[PDB]
């Protein structure tokens, strides 16, 4: 099919030069977006989706869209606009012992020892057939220098990229899911081989 | 009311220290010989030595002292070269092309040329002020020094944070600004010898000086039409800088709170921000607020006897607060 | 012999001021967290605050002090900060990528940050230094950074000149390095309470163990093979820079002069200009040089009783001169 | 004709890249720019040269290649190293009234205020026929921010660049003419409109 298909492909279009709308983006944009993904959501190839969990959700997923935004006061703390450069997010899902990791990969443009990342561990279950209830165990920035420059503002961004609460799978494709957690924000993200994290 | 007639009083002063601060800086090297003739643009005619050497002036008359000091001189050229290689500095720092229309050392020469020119200019303040020999006086520009630090350090800290209040706004801009001006014309009076009531009453006269003058260079950046400055009208809002006419509109405009948060997100959205704080009133209160520093310092030169020295320094502070008509 | 062997005696000193120094530098802002953990490589086992540490300690131990002061340690930190600050500043300056092998500040975190970093740690000391209320302290490293100023000036102002001189080049040695060690081991004595004859024994074991320092580096620029440095063998040099190996071979070399003269006009001429300095047998006089140097360094620790205080200072002489066989 | 045509033209294709030799330059290069000058001063169209100063030499002549360097520790001095780019070097010769002009213009980067230059004026005879007897008049460096620059270095400067003594001309073309002066020195000057000045 290529309905849903180029609008996914739209979907892509639009969305280069937000920067997966982690540091705020124009109101029109965002509105065109969430006409973008609600058109998608509304196109669900894969209903009643969280008995099919292996073979569409299991896997490693690049985000490419999220309400997530790490803008003013906060963004300044985490030495986000000048300074650390917020790199890949990853939520690998898997199926098997029940988990969801997180992560938040971070550069600095120049330090080979600051290219880090934060972990987070979470453990998932079936509440709803379209719902998963999401739990965090574990959290961790590595390597020490990234947690140095962090650790006093690790609440903070824990909080900013905690998947807890829950998840309601809403758009699941082979190389794409769409996700609407409990605080009301959009996840749109794609497939990516474990490799990349 | 106009800025000659300030600075006659103390010309000669101000033409002496011009001299000597281009002699010394731009040391038989021709790059910082032209670099200095740049910085020193001819005549001296500066406020903040001229704050030195009328504070120099009055209270050394007031002391029975015929003449300035050699240690008011040293003063008045270690606040100079303290002041300019901070600026220098600045411009190096958060890449700048220009600085009130001038163009910056940074520019002209580039920035190995301007590190080094501050450097050596605050290497020099350095020495003349150990040479002083006055430890109350070293410590004073100690802490001016320190607190450049401290408030590059504020500065990043509170980029963009619109719960900044307006006594942290305060010692961002004392920290910017009013504190060299407290410390030279404290010093100013020590070294003339008057009491330390007359020495606190001078730190006041040129902390609160030196905050009118900020809260109404943080106005001007709202008022001035973008090619008065260099700069767009609101350059000091669009960067995170929020100052206290921004201050003053988001105590009570939400929507400005949240084109802050954004840091500006939406299209067209520092002008919005302008626009709500031109509405605010943030401008009145701003302006009432210089006012209010401005006649703190006023009150803070009685302890002088009469004179054109205090004379003119009441209007450094008159003409501060009429440049926002 | 060894580094470590060496900075044992202070290491736990020398941890403290690391720690401090980190703590400081890098004052919860992320990029200068990040630069001080980069810029005070963990443990603190630097050559010149362990100095500050060890006259502090022998001298201490001869007065009576049964700990080092305040002051002691305070002035520790000056002296690693104004190393440090002047390291970053002129790596800015004089644009350069690499220092010993390591990357600069400049280079990893960018001009604007390696000028904020050198300029806070310079207001970092500027503070401390005025607090320690000595004024001989105060004008001693006030003449440290006034030198500074001084060596920059006279560096390039001998860029080339062929006619320089031993004292000449002894005195843009003391201004790049020795005075900055002087200062420190006077300043410890001065601390510690010792005879005005016991810190001018200190300032001279510091100015001649400084000298040594720098006249077996740059020995060490022509010794050391071009991989072995990051830089090529030679390249003060290249640069214009005549140390006293060069200067050594001057004195009866006419072809080196011509040479350069030319600026190294010629191809493969600073090649030959290196053979011609290795042939003159200025780098054994430059050996020498090094060798009279620190040994007048350890006929000034005389003075000191016996400890493994003054011990581990001999073997900071025996060390540097052992680093050029 | 063609072979000291394009003898000449050789002579433009060695010079490019050696600043007119004004910093110095490669003895072999040298050697070789020597030779392609003695190649065409052997081959002087313009015998006898100082009887027709008026249509051969009067004009504006833009110096190509000379024998003075400035290296070393002059210029280190003059800040011509770093600093003070030392532009282009003119001589007018204008034979009315009997004058010999040397402009010497100056530069530094994105100072317009530095941008001036060292003018000497000269005034010349004929003693031989083939050589000017050459005497210094007046000097000036202008404007007075570049003379701030090289005043206490002033004669040094000028002595670089003082056409005193005698000019023996040599291969004097209607378009490019050399010369060899009192010190050994070659100038190789060629035809500007006087408005480059
Ligand atoms: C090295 C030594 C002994 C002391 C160094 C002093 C030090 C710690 C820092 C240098 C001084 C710096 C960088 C800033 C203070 C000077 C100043 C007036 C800045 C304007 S703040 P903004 O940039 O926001 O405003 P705009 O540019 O518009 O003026
Ligand atoms: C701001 C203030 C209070 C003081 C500032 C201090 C000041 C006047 C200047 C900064 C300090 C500078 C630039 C140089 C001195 C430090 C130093 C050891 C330089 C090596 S000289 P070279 O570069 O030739 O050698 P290489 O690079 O190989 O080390
Ligand atoms: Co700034
Ligand atoms: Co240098």
């Amino acid at each position: 099919e290529a309905a849903l298909g180029d609008a996914k492909d739209a979907l892509y279009a639009a969305l280069e030069g937000m920067n997966r709308g982690i540091f705020g983006m124009t109101s029109e944009k965002r509105s065109e977006i969430h006409a973008l993904v609600e058109l998608l959501e509304s196109k669900n190839p894969t209903p009643e989706p969280t008995d099919k969990l292996q073979d569409k959700v299991d896997g490693c997923w690049r985000l490419v869209y999220s309400t997530i935004s790490i803008l003013g006061k906060k963004r300044t703390k985490l030495g986000l606009r000048d300074f650390i450069s917020l790199g890949d997010f990853f939520q690998m899902i898997d199926v098997k012992e029940e988990k969801a990791v997180n992560v938040i990969k971070f550069s600095a443009r120049a330090l080979k020892i600051l290219s880090g990342q934060l972990t987070i561990e979470a453990s998932y279950k079936i509440t709803t057939k379209t719902k998963v209830d999401i739990t965090l165990d574990s959290s961790t920035i590595t390597p020490d220098q990234l947690m140095n420059i962090f650790q006093k503002n690790y609440d903070m961004l824990l909080a900013i990229f905690n998947p807890e609460g829950w998840l309601e799978i809403t758009y699941v494709d082979e190389s794409l899911r769409i996700g609407r957690d409990d605080k009301a924000n959009i996840f749109v993200l794609e497939r990516a081989d474990p490799s990349e994290v | 009311m106009s800025v000659s007639s300030l600075l006659e009083v103390v010309a000669d002063d101000l033409l002496k220290l011009n001299n000597n601060l281009k002699s010394l800086v731009g040391a038989e090297n021709p790059v910082l010989v032209s670099a200095a003739e740049q910085i020193f643009g001819a005549g001296g005619k500066r406020l903040r030595p001229a704050l030195v050497f009328l504070v120099s002036r009055a209270t050394a008359e007031l002391a029975g002292l015929l003449e300035l000091t050699t240690e008011h001189q040293r003063l008045a050229e270690i606040i100079e070269m303290i002041h300019t290689a901070s600026l220098i500095h600045d411009d190096v720092i958060d890449d700048s092309g220009m600085r009130r229309g001038k163009e910056t050392i940074h520019q002209l020469y580039g920035t190995r040329v301007a590190v080094l020119a501050g450097d050596f200019m605050f290497a020099q303040s350095s020495w003349f002020l150990a040479n002083l020999e006055n430890i109350e006086v070293i410590k004073l520009i100690s802490q001016v020094i320190k607190d450049f630090a401290s408030g590059e350090i504020k500065q990043a800290s509170t980029l963009f944070d619109c719960d900044i209040t307006l006594d942290d706004y305060l010692l961002k801009s004392y920290y910017k600004t009013a504190s060299l001006i407290a410390a030279s014309t404290r010093s100013a009076a020590i070294f003339s010898g008057v009491s330390t009531a007359i020495c606190e009453q001078m730190y006041e006269y040129g902390r609160n000086l030196g905050l009118s003058f900020q809260v109404v260079d943080d106005i001007l950046d709202f008022t001035q039409s973008a090619e008065q400055l260099g700069k767009p009208a609101g350059s000091d809002l669009a960067k995170g800088n929020l100052t206290a006419p921004v201050i003053f509109a988001l105590q009570d405009e939400p929507q400005l709170r949240e084109i802050i948060d954004s840091e500006f997100s939406e299209t067209n959205s520092l002008a919005t921000a302008i626009e709500l704080v031109h509405r605010s009133g943030g401008i009145k209160r701003a302006h009432e607020l210089a006012r209010e520093k401005g006649e703190i310092a006023i009150q803070s030169l009685q302890c002088l006897p009469r004179s054109e020295f205090r004379s003119t320094l009441e209007n450094m502070v008159k003409y501060n607060l009429e440049r926002i008509d």
